[PDB]
């Protein structure tokens, strides 16, 4: 080869070898990720080099933790990562469709057909498929029931059935709580916290905040009923000047005077806080809680606790916004002029200590626009799995709200799109009809793999569903319990319209670009 | 014709040292085998007749014990499935305090029976569903097996009787003595408020006199000595400081600027006078014991000796906070004299030597106080550590009893009753889940079987007798270990009782661990790394 | 992982779909190499031995023998082709191509979860029907000189170029007709093949005698 | 034994279980007692232990001799521990304790 | 001992003569053969493996050539000329390499036929001058005001790339970006698209949603959550100095001997920050953007006046924002004049894309800088899209600066070859043979197009050559899709004159450079 | 993403030391170059001079 002639240590695959290598890698990825698809999938154990155990079913997570060093695998992994980052679901279907598209294209390329014709067929079929997807979407008002159905359709695929049943309610309630009318949903305003002391089904939604730290002064109150929340970003600890000053005295009395004087700056701000606390609540019935992003030195902690004030230091940067939205105060960067109107309110603040670490709960807010999800479980890997599941569920609900529509699931849309493409195939002029057929057959992978994972047989189940769809015209999917065709809309199995659209676009683009590659070179050394 | 190449696809894109297992034989059966190996490893240390094990960790520290959680912690377990079972055992230890060996044995039995069920033809989903149904049935049944309640926790005798069963599995020979000690320590703590803190019971290990010489002290003991001439106070008025016992200095930078001779002459005299004034101000408040958390200056020590003040220095801030809780003082951040509402009081503070260790004792006389201390004696450090573990188990049992006062019969009676009821329920259940329910019931026999094996009798005869008596209607009859032949006796009269929460959480965690292990179908292990340990674990 | 590797740690095992993948990949590789051999328009291959001996060939069996291959499935296919060449003497490239395409087509349905046994049953039924059809379609005919010339042309044109094949056709047909006795089996040992290295390739001919 | 593709404990772990383990423990205790056997009574003799740096330690005290022996047998370490304990609590009888314990075991 | 004595140092290999020339020409030919198959509208992509672990799946000639490493110095020369062609005009990179390879191939014949290389070089220079003259002769003018024609030019430029499927959108994006970057100050025309037309790639979405913004978009967020994330008609103030309290340059120390000096110094720090923020507020801005940090107290004093602040913005991003919104970067807010306040931006929206916050200063009126938001399948697809957009923008700039167009699809090559042959017919010296040889060596481009299309090279090229012998046939080339001869007057494939001129010049000068070379010497240190 | 695997099929089954040159450029042109080199080697010894 020319490259090896120039660079002796060059690894090069050319012509049909390039296609063989790429398609083999895609087929390997598809073979591994077949078993993930559907609620009846199989969980995978992932053990890192350090020995960390991570049970998972997510396509993107598994792709990240597969021990793979292949270029085509890297490209597919990047596609899946983009899909997950934007939409949040469909990575397993993404990999499956890419691999099956490549296989179907190879089925004709092996007969001496140039890949360009297949790619033209892919493009025409994708255009028709997008038209059909626009045609088949169900524009429905996103009430609670529909969001619950979407959350089920995601979480049941990710986790156990009962845990999914709990997580649906948690996720849907949280999204509805933080969502304002005709405004984009900010998922940063939902906090996901880890507690490792109860069963997995004890995960619930707290209409407030949970903080992974508590008061550092032992004399502070451990439970405040009616609390005034002060969210501040002011440092309440001694800070040296910026000019490198130092002190100069001549006797012990002068040293004591300078020791007492050097603390006056922080003492004034602590005095302002205490004065506000006295002003707002002259009785001991109410409570005052100070949450600070900057540190608090022990002297300030003692001075504050002597007035019955709960103080938490070094809170998270986003916790400022979260507390502002939930409790309803104003995040102050200075105490230059503070007024009672800058104080948030919480109907209950109490501290939970688990093992060595400490937690603080801020509940019973008036109308929190920022809530938190408390993930509970007996193992670390269980917590990680539940975190991934709730991420998928929140993304699914957010997508369902953002789109005014929703797409029937269970692979029904895939069957309908395949039949529509087959009917449209005569309209395409030339040999691109072969590419259209390849695209339709590739789209048909989802019901095939669903039936395969459910334990039935691919051919018979698929032909039964296709015959039923042709006879009746309804959107019939795969019943994972009996194998019979079922109307996905009637039984409340819903996909995401945006997820399907992104699936079509990304899969077609990456398959088209991979098919046209005719040489892999590694000559940068 | 001479080699079998790796299959095209995933088998060729795998990394160098990575391993991939899939399917029943390669993954599920291997996981079950590893869990069975771990359970068999820890099985021999179960029950009162459990035999201690010497475990040498990678740091060559020697552990002798029969606590399952400790053994699993000190063992370098590498199999991921066994690792998950160990996580379940540790979670049981953290949540309740005792029952880790029960979790291990039950999970192992469940997984072995799952392997049997899979081999006879059942699917993994059916096995998991049957186990879940049976676990729910067991959790429903368990409240009906409660025999008696604690009914009082301020009574020394009853509390010791309750704790005897918990700390007789460990230290079988002498459990009455340790029960009395831990009962005294727990009854001193646990005030009128229902909250009981396990951390308020401290254990001090002093070597030399055999464990029969151990005692409980209503106060705190520190393995150090005083710093001044005064070594004993009878009416202590301790004042506690977190600052060093020295003149406080500027935080920015201190420079003594001298511009004349008089300042140079007078500086040290003024510093000494100021230190003397501060110490005298402290002493005039009535305080005669000063406890500081930092360095002690030489001039400050001189003036403390001058005014007859006992100086004690505590390095650990945890010890400082515990001492403040015990005495009733507040840690002052500056060297100011304490006001009368924050000067702690202790009925006696003195320096004493026990064995050959100097100890400072903050001793009360009332049967009260926030913190109590159990000073252990013995002849070996390892033996005293074992006694400390037993004390920890007893205190955790007391805490559980405060949280929930219900008790279930021990000695395997509860397990046999649960097995019988679950089998009866499964016989009425049609469908393929009846096999899994019956296997879950049968897995409960692993507890009386292990007890009988350890006691040296024939397990089969014991289990047959247990079924016979339970079918007769006696639900409180378990294994009698005080006999050379298989025999049974009533646990309620004998007094072997187990906490309800202990069994509840143990069953829940063991079932969850077994189900989670079963759910795994494929394993992808990365190549092991020989780095300088993960940074997260320090 | 596997039971064999448990018993023998240094054992190579490919189980379940891995076995089919390995075998089908090897068959497809052999088919891809031998595709260009088929027909008179196929390309020539120059095979260089370790000693440096140059051998130009287009025969399927010769190419199979002198490809640097170490695969089990390739070994089975080579044995089948060796038997085919030993008994019939022609059809080795077609043999390899048909085996490879049979395996590829069977995998096309096996990858959809279909059990291989059903495919084999279909193969047997199809083979029976195809044999019946081949019996129907054969052209029984007394073979005079021109038909034999046509058959020899059909073989030699695939093996060598045009004029050389034209010479060899007359040579081989006349030799067979000379040594053949009526209603008796033909002993090919009676046609000695002698090599000389002095004239052009088109000077090869038949001697009504012995050399 | 079987290879067990993924092994349970860390590779290189050593385990001893059963009656042979207990018998070996008793024998190790006997060996440790023998090292201080002759240093008992008005006719007892001294021992000279040289450490790695070359320093010699000549003593009759049982606790001192046991300490200067870098014993690493887990069962034998108990005798050294009880000798140290007797030295701490009482100050004498450090040779008698080891002999008595080893004789009980024997 | 007696270590060996020698003139030059060891490991100093020297070779010379005919075999050096042959090696140089084969190196150039191999470099040509690397990317010969990537030319035309039916080119196949290549998957380059980055040494660091990345992947460059590309079709552009310069990308492929710059991603590989060679040891033969002639190959280094060819890589360098590829980079030169890429930088100077923007595209034509894979054509100049092929042309240089073919020119050296036809020169090797004369080198082996006892011709001194200086004669070949003289013939090459004469031929290059005549090619330049012929290209200037056959070109046609273009009015830059015709938007449709400009779009068609860009289309012909990117029809050979992977973006031809969205060609319409890509052409509109490139044309709009170049038109709005076009700037002129102090009588100095300027189209600086490498600084003021930024391409930002965010994966996900669909490529149909990519568009050019009438403003700048940066991956930033408000420093404090209380600030507005949506302002209708902001007044923007741009700063490149910190809003904190930093140390001075001189070594300064304070000597505190009084009680109140420490607190007074801290209060002076706070007062200085407040005065700085007051000076900023005096202009009544709406958003404040700084390249350096903004202290928490500064954030408070800005929010007290209802101002949004962006903390740390790169220098180039700040320059783009200044061009877009008509602001002027200032350092000391005490000198902040009214004219430095950026008015002209019509919206400042800070939305969320995926899981990150992006700041938009879109909706400007008459902006002189813009950001191209590319949303697509993944990182590699978007990188290829960015490369194609760069090609399109470079072609647009070349046309805008030079409004001349020449026929594409090999028509220019055949026309120039025919004219050169006709001129050589009158030559009588010995230099005519290399003159012709390079003239017909120019015909490699239509041959490569035909080969890549898959049609028959010999008969199509012969028919095209015969067609070009007629009078009004300078615009006859091939179809890269159908593989048939077609008039470029009806196909619409045209390319800038500057691109073709640079291609021919670079190819001929590369041939000249490598023909002069003999006696390779290697191994010596610095 | 740092190594190019051997293509499935014949590329993998080849022995370690073997070489397979196929196609026009990889075989025919290399053969032609080798023959041209040999002819150039022996060219200078042609004729009376
Ligand atoms: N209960 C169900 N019955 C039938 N089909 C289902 C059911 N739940 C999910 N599905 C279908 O199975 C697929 C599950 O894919 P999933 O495992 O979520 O992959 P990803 O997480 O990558 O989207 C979805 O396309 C959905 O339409
Ligand atoms: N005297 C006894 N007779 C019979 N069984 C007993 C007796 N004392 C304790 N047990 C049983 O031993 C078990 C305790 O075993 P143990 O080693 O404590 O395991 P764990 O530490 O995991 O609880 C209890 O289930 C109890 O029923
Ligand atoms: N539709 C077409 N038919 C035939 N030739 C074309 C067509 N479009 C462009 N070309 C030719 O292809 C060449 C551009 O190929 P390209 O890959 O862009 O090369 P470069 O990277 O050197 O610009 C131009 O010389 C042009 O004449
Ligand atoms: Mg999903
Ligand atoms: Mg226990
Ligand atoms: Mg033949
Ligand atoms: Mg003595
Ligand atoms: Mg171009």
């Amino acid at each position: 080869a020319a490259v090896k002639t120039l660079n002796p240590k060059a690894e090069v695959a050319r012509a049909q070898a390039a296609l063989a290598v790429n398609i083999s890698a895609a087929r390997g990825l598809q073979d591994v990720l077949r078993t993930n698809l559907g609620p009846k999938g199989t969980m995978k154990m992932l053990v890192s080099g350090a020995g960390d155990i991570k049970l998972t079913k997510d396509g993107n997570v598994l792709l990240h933790e597969m021990q793979i060093q292949h270029p085509t695998a890297s490209l597919i992994a990047k596609v899946a990562t983009a899909q997950d980052d934007i939409t949040g679901d469909g990575t397993t279907s993404n990999v499956l469709i890419i691999g099956e598209l490549l296989k179907q294209a190879d089925l004709y390329i092996s007969e001496g057909l140039h890949p360009r014709i297949i790619t033209e067929g892919f493009e025409a079929a994708k255009e028709k498929a997008l038209q059909f997807l626009e045609e088949v979407k169900v524009s429905r008002e996103m009430d609670r029931e529909t969001l619950i159905d979407v959350a089920r359709t995601s979480l049941r695929t990710k986790v156990h059935a009962e845990l999914a049943d709990v997580l649906t309610e948690a996720v849907v309630d949280s999204i509805l709580a933080i969502k304002k009318q005709d405004e984009p949903i900010d998922l940063f305003m939902i906090e996901i916290m880890e507690m490792k002391h109860k069963s997995e089904t004890d995960t619930s939604l707290i209409r407030g905040l949970v903080l992974d730290h508590g008061a550092r002064h032992p004399d502070m109150k451990k439970r405040v009923e009616d609390a005034y929340i002060l969210t501040c970003n002011v440092s309440l600890e001694y800070e040296k000047t910026e000019v490198n000053s130092g002190f100069f005295y001549k006797s012990a009395e002068e040293r004591e005077k300078l020791v007492k004087a050097e603390r006056k700056f922080i003492e004034d701000r602590v005095k302002k806080i205490i004065e506000l606390k006295r002003k707002v609540c002259g009785d001991s019935d109410k409570g005052f809680v100070v949450i600070n992003q900057k540190g608090i030195d022990p002297f300030s902690l003692d001075a504050l606790s002597k007035e019955g004030i709960v103080a938490l230091r070094r809170a998270k940067r986003r916790n400022m916004e979260r507390l502002t939205l939930a409790c309803g105060g104003v995040a102050l960067n200075s105490f230059d002029d503070l007024s009672p109107d800058c104080l948030g309110h919480a109907g209950l603040v109490y501290e939970y200590t688990l093992g060595e670490e400490k937690f603080t709960f801020i509940e019973k807010c008036n109308n929190p626009r920022s809530v938190t999800l408390l993930i509970k479980g007996p193992n670390k890997h269980t917590l990680t799995q539940i975190k991934d599941a709730v991420r998928d569920g929140l993304r699914a609900v957010k997508n369902a709200i953002d789109d005014g529509c929703v797409v029937p699931g269970a692979g029904a849309v895939e069957v309908a799109m395949a039949e529509a493409l087959i009917k449209h195939k005569p309209s395409v002029k030339g040999r691109a009809q072969l590419g259209v057929q390849a695209f339709a057959d590739a789209l048909l992978i989802i019901p095939k793999v669903l039936a395969q994972n459910s334990g039935f047989d691919l051919q018979e189940t698929l032909v039964k569903i296709q015959a039923e769809h042709s006879e009746s015209g309804q959107l019939v999917g795969v019943d994972l319990n009996t194998g019979e065709p079922m109307v996905a809309a009637e039984v409340g199995v819903w996909d995401n319209y945006c997820v399907k659209k992104q699936l079509l676009h990304s899969c077609t683009v990456i398959a088209t670009n991979i098919l046209l590659v005719d040489e892999i070179m590694r000559a940068g050394m | 014709a001479l080699h079998v190449p790796k299959a095209p696809g995933f088998a060729q894109m795998l990394k160098e040292g990575a391993k991939h297992f899939s399917g029943l034989e390669e993954a599920v059966y291997r996981n079950i085998q590893a869990c069975k190996e771990l359970a068999q490893t820890t099985r021999t240390a179960y029950g009162p007749n459990g035999m201690n094990k010497m475990v040498i960790n990678h740091l060559e520290k020697l552990f002798v014990t029969n606590d399952a959680a400790t053994i699993l912690r000190e063992l370098e377990v590498q199999h991921p499935a066994a690792k998950m079972i160990v996580m379940a055992s540790h979670m049981q230890e953290q949540e309740v305090g005792d029952g880790t060996n029960f979790v291990l044995v039950f999970a192992g039995a469940l997984l072995e029976l799952a392997e049997e069920l899979l081999r006879i033809g059942l699917s993994v989903s059916e096995v998991i569903e049957g186990y879940e149904i049976a676990c729910r049935k067991a959790h429903e049944i368990l409240p009906n097996l409660v025999c008696c309640s604690a009914k009082n926790l301020r009574d020394i005798d009853e509390v010791s009787s309750l704790l005897r069963t918990s700390i007789m599995s460990k230290q079988y020979g002498n459990e009455v003595f340790l029960a009395k000690l831990i009962a005294q320590a727990c009854v001193s703590i646990f005030p009128d408020s229902g909250h009981f803190n396990v951390d308020n019971i401290r254990v001090c290990k002093i070597l030399g006199s055999g464990i029969s010489s151990s005692s409980v002290l209503h106060g705190m003991v520190f393995k150090k000595e005083t710093e001044g001439d005064v070594t004993s106070v009878k009416d202590a008025k301790i004042a506690v400081y977190s600052c060093p016992f020295d003149g406080m200095i500027t935080e920015t930078k201190g420079t003594v600027l001298i511009k004349t001779a008089e300042e140079l002459m007078n500086f040290s005299k003024g510093e000494e006078n100021l230190m003397d004034a501060q110490v005298k101000a402290i002493a005039d408040t009535g305080a005669n014991v000063v406890v500081t958390g930092g360095k002690v200056a030489d001039m400050a020590l001189h003036y403390a000796n001058k005014y007859n003040i006992m100086l004690v220095r505590l390095n650990s801030k945890w010890d400082l906070r515990r001492l403040c809780k015990t005495v009733g003082a507040t840690a002052l951040p500056r060297l100011t004299p304490p006001v009368l509402e924050e000067m702690g009081h202790c009925d006696s503070v003195y320096l004493s030597e026990v064995g050959d260790t100097q100890v400072v004792v903050f001793k009360h006389e009332k049967e009260d106080g926030a913190i109590s201390t159990i000073v252990l004696r013995g002849s070996t450090d390892n033996l005293m550590d074992d006694i400390e573990r037993a004390v920890d188990d007893g205190v955790n049992t007391f805490k559980v009893l405060t949280r929930d006062k219900r008790l279930v019969p021990g000695g395997g009676a509860t397990e046999i009753e649960l097995a019988k009821q679950i089998t009866s329920y499964g016989e009425t259940c049609p469908g393929l889940e009846q096999y899994a329910i019956k296997k879950f019931a049968e897995a409960f026999e692993a507890i009386p079987r292990a007890l009988a094996e350890n006691s040296g009798v024939k397990a089969n005869e014991v289990i047959s007798k247990l079924y016979a008596v339970h079918q007769e209607g006696n639900k409180n009859v378990g294994l009698d270990i005080e006999a050379e032949v298989p025999a049974v006796k009533d646990m309620l009269e004998a007094g072997i009782l187990d906490t309800y929460l202990g069994k509840y959480w143990a069953i829940k965690l063991a079932t969850n661990a077994a189900v989670t292990v079963l759910r795994v179908d494929q394993i992808i292990m990365a190549k092991p790394a020989g780095g300088p340990k993960p940074p997260s674990g320090k | 992982m596997a039971a064999v590797k448990t018993l023998n740690p240094k054992a190579e095992v490919a189980r379940a779909q891995a076995a089919l993948a390995v075998n089908i990949s090897a068959a497809r590789g052999l088919q891809d190499v031998l595709r260009t051999n088929l027909g008179p328009k196929g390309t020539m291959k120059m095979l260089v031995s370790g000693a440096g001996d140059i051998k130009l060939t287009k025969d399927g069996n010769v190419l199979l023998h002198e490809m640097q291959i170490q695969h089990p499935t390739a070994s089975l296919i080579a044995k089948v082709a060796t038997a085919q060449d030993d008994i019939t003497g022609d059809g080795t490239t077609s043999n390899v191509l048909i085996i490879g395409e049979l395996l590829k087509q069977a995998d096309l349905y096996i990858s959809e979860g279909l059990h291989p046994r059903i495919i084999t049953e279909g193969f047997e039924a199809a083979k029976e029907k195809a044999l019946q059809f081949l019996e129907e379609v054969k052209v029984s005919r007394e073979m005079d000189r021109e038909t034999l010339i046509d058959v020899a042309r059909t073989s030699l044109r695939t093996k060598v170029h045009a004029e050389l094949a034209d010479v060899l056709t007359e040579a081989v047909v006349d030799s067979i007709l000379a040594i053949k006795k009526q209603d008796e089996p033909i002993d090919l040992f009676m046609i000695e093949i002698m090599e000389m290295k002095h004239k052009s390739e088109t000077d090869t001919s038949l001697i009504r005698g012995l050399v | 034994m079987m290879p067990t593709p993924v092994i349970l404990l860390k590779e290189g772990t050593d385990s001893s279980q059963g009656i042979p383990q207990l018998v070996s423990n008793i024998s190790a205790c006997q060996v440790i007692a023998e090292a201080v056997r002759t240093t008992l009574g008005p006719r007892g003799m001294d021992k000279l232990i040289v450490d790695g740096r070359g320093k010699a330690t000549i003593s009759n005290d049982g606790a001192t001799i046991l300490k200067l022996l870098d014993v690493v047998h887990p069962a034998a370490k108990t005798l050294v521990d009880i000798a140290k304990s007797q030295d701490a609590e009482v100050g004498d009888g450090t040779t008698s304790v080891t002999l008595l314990a080893a004789e009980f075991l024997k | 001992g007696h270590r060996p004595v020698l003139v030059l140092s060891q490991n100093t290999k020297r070779e010379s003569g005919r075999k050096v020339q042959s090696g140089n020409i084969n190196a150039a030919k191999t470099i040509a053969d690397i990317i010969r198959t990537c030319l035309g509208p039916k080119s196949m992509m290549k998957m380059l493996l980055d040494p660091m672990g990345g992947i460059v799946m590309t079709n552009d000639g310069n990308a492929i050539l710059r991603e590989i490493q060679v040891q033969h110095p002639a190959a280094k020369s060819m890589i360098e000329i590829s980079r030169t062609q890429d930088e100077e005009v923007g595209d034509g990179t894979t054509s100049v390499i092929i042309l240089a390879g073919e020119m050296l191939s036809v020169a090797e014949h004369f080198l082996e036929q006892q011709m001194h290389p200086t004669v070949v070089i003289s013939a090459y220079r004469k031929a290059l001058d005549d090619m330049i003259s012929t290209l200037k002769k056959i070109s046609i003018p273009v009015d830059i005001s015709d938007s449709d024609m400009m779009l068609n030019i860009i289309n012909s430029s990117i029809t050979t790339k992977a973006i031809s499927r969205w060609s319409s959108l890509a052409c509109n994006i490139a044309l709009d970006a170049v038109k709005m970057v076009q700037f002129e100050e102090n009588g100095r025309k300027e189209i600086d698209i490498k600084k003021y037309a930024r391409v930002e790639k965010i994966p996900g979405g669909i490529i149909e949603d990519s568009c050019v913004l009438r403003g700048v978009m940066i991956n930033k967020d408000v420093t404090h959550p209380r600030m507005r994330r949506y302002i209708k008609n902001p007044r923007i103030v741009l700063l490149d100095s910190s809003l904190e309290y930093k140390k001075g340059e001189s070594q300064t120390d304070i000597e505190i001997t009084r009680e109140e000096d420490f607190t007074r110094i801290l209060q002076m720090e706070e007062e200085y920050i407040q005065q700085l923020c007051e000076d900023i507020i005096q202009l009544k801005p709406d958003v404040v953007i700084t390249e350096k940090g903004i202290s928490d107290l500064a954030q408070h004093y800005l929010m007290r006046a209802n101002i949004t602040a962006i903390r740390r913005v790169r220098k180039t991003d700040n320059n783009r924002i200044a061009r877009a919104c008509g602001a002027r970067i200032v350092s000391r807010p005490e000198e902040l004049r009214e004219d430095d306040v950026g008015t002209g931006a019509g919206l400042l929206e800070i939305k969320k894309i995926g899981d990150e916050y992006f700041t938009f200063i879109t909706d400007c009126k008459d902006p002189k800088a813009c950001t191209i938001l590319l949303r697509g399948a993944s990182k590699e697809i978007l990188s290829e899209v960015e490369r194609n957009l760069q090609d399109a923008m470079q072609v647009c700039r070349n046309v805008l600066l030079d409004p001349q167009l020449v026929p594409g699809g090999g028509a220019s090559e055949m026309a120039v070859a025919h004219a050169l042959t006709e001129k050589s017919k009158a030559m009588t010296g010995v230099e005519q043979w290399p003159y012709r040889a390079v003239a017909q060596a120019l015909e490699v481009i239509p041959r490569t197009l035909i080969q890549n299309c898959g049609a028959s090279t010999i008969r199509l090229l012969t028919s095209l050559r015969a067609k070009h012998t007629q009078e009004n046939c300078e615009t006859w080339g091939v179809n890269g899709e159908t593989g048939t001869l077609v008039d470029m007057k009806e196909l619409g494939i045209w390319e800038p004159l500057a691109v073709k001129l640079q291609t021919y010049k670079t190819a001929v000068e590369t041939a000249v450079l490598l023909l002069r070379i003999d006696d390779i010497v290697s191994g010596h240190k610095k």
